[PDB]
């Protein structure tokens, strides 16, 4: 099936650089122009790129003229977006996206769009999260179910990842949305279990923090 | 104004 | 300059005929545009190139359900027996190359609500301070709200129960399966938590409100 994956985000300090890259499979990528979409966090589309299927033909808006490079390597099926001279409004969500086959439309329609990689530009402090094993108040335990949590506390910048039992639990965990104050973001995550595996079970929660190198694996005690 | 096509390699 | 303009936001009852409009600058009203829909933690997905006579071309798995018009600078796109999955926000879009350089302009999004669905009541749960968090002399109480639909909740603290102002922060709500999620914390010092007989985590959703207490006692 058709597939366009951008990799390449992550957080760069203003004045920074980056590079990301979108690998196409599935379809005939040399046949095809190509363009790169950001959505900003308020979620307004804006077009940053076009690069045509040969490569002849490069556009960019205002905005990023003079900043941002599109480039396509046919012989990898593979389209790139260097930005440099990064700005905090140019945080978003960068999407590669694949305009209508020329014989289809010679005009603008973007058919088929990736899933995206995230873009921050951010001069506020990397911070590690503070992770806390969360136990029921003794009354919450008298369910069928029992329901364990992990605090991740204090954090930037996104994402963490979290798993239970390194993976093997899966069913029945809840990862909540992250709230923001201050500059760091703070979130929980929850598994529930048959109250007979725990804690008669071990369960621990496996938080890992990419951008500070760090991981922390929290068993939930009683 | 009328709108044009796009630019692409051998159109 | 080239312009799209659209309404921010629309709702339609599930099962109604529903039908939004994208409109062009005025010297630009005979142009070619395409419809984009964006379903919640989705990208945008193709849903048709519509030309100014009202002909259409619809994008690869769009229902039989979606059609194209147009009328001056006008476009539409029309849904007949909107369905939950139709829940998402339109954005039109449209290219030109003028001058030989290349432009491509987005609207603004029409975030569309699909009424008349059956609702999901809150479930919540509720959890204290760690004894490694108290120690620092903090405490952060958790409230986890999940399988709600629609997604707007209201979620205020008490203690003891008496409203709490300060220390709260509270999510936007996230699409998971077909309902929502979000979460509240409330900051304390570790003596506001042994302090209190209860606190309360309390959520309004649609006219209803959900209640759970926990006690620092026992």
């Amino acid at each position: 099936e058709v597939q366009v994956v951008e990799s390449g985000g992550g957080l760069v300090k203003p004045g920074g650089s980056l590079k990301l890259s979108c690998a196409a499979s599935g379809f005939a990528f040399s046949s095809y122009d190509m363009s790169w979409v950001r959505q900003t966090p308020e979620k307004r589309l804006e077009w940053v790129a076009y690069i045509s299927r040969g490569g002849g033909y490069t556009y960019y808006p205002d905005t990023v003229k003079g900043r941002f490079t599109i480039s396509r390597d046919n012989a990898k099926n593979t389209l790139y977006l260097q930005m440099s001279s990064l700005k905090s409004e140019d945080t978003a969500m960068y999407y590669c996206s694949r305009h209508i086959y020329y014989g289809s439309s010679h005009y603008y329609a973007m058919d088929y769009w990736g899933q995206g990689t995230s873009v921050t530009v951010s001069s506020a402090k990397t911070t590690a999260p503070s992770v806390y094993p969360l136990a029921p108040v003794c009354g919450d335990t008298t369910g069928s179910s029992v329901t364990l949590g992990c605090l991740v506390k204090g954090y930037f910048p996104e994402p963490v990842t979290l798993t239970w039992n390194s993976g093997s639990l899966s069913s029945g965990v809840h990862t909540f949305p992250a709230v923001l104050q201050s500059d760091l973001y703070t979130l929980s995550s929850s598994v529930t279990v048959t109250s007979s595996t725990w804690p008669s079970q071990s369960i621990t929660c496996n938080v890992a923090h990419p951008a500070s190198s760090t991981k922390v694996d929290k068993k939930i005690e009683p | 104004v009328e709108q044009h096509h796009r630019r692409t390699d051998n159109d | 300059q080239l312009v799209l303009t659209q309404s921010s936001s629309a709702s339609f009852s599930l099962g109604a005929s529903a039908k939004l409009t994208c409109t062009l600058s005025r010297q630009h009203s005979t142009y070619t545009i395409e419809w984009y829909q964006q379903q919640p933690l989705k990208p945008p997905r193709y849903v048709m190139e519509l030309k100014k006579d009202g002909s259409h071309s619809t994008g690869d798995g769009i229902p039989d359900r979606f059609s194209g018009s147009s009328s001056g600078a006008d476009r539409y796109l029309s849904i007949s027996n909107i369905q939950p999955e139709d829940e998402a926000i339109y954005i039109c879009g449209v290219g030109d190359t003028i001058k030989e350089q290349f432009v491509y302009v987005f609207g603004g999004g029409t975030k569309v609500t699909v009424l008349g669905q059956p609702k999901s009541t809150p479930t919540l749960t509720v959890f204290p301070p760690s004894s490694e968090e108290l120690k620092e002399n903090k405490a952060t109480l958790v409230c986890l709200i999940s399988n709600f639909s629609p997604s707007g909740v209201t979620v205020a603290w008490k203690a003891n129960g008496t409203p709490i102002t300060q220390g709260v922060d509270t999510s936007n709500p996230t699409k998971e399966g077909n309902k929502f999620m979000a979460s509240s914390f409330l900051h304390l010092t570790s003596d506001q938590w042994r302090s209190h007989n209860s606190f309360t985590c309390q959520v309004t959703h649609e006219g209803d409100t959900v209640e759970k207490s926990l006690s620092p006692a026992e």
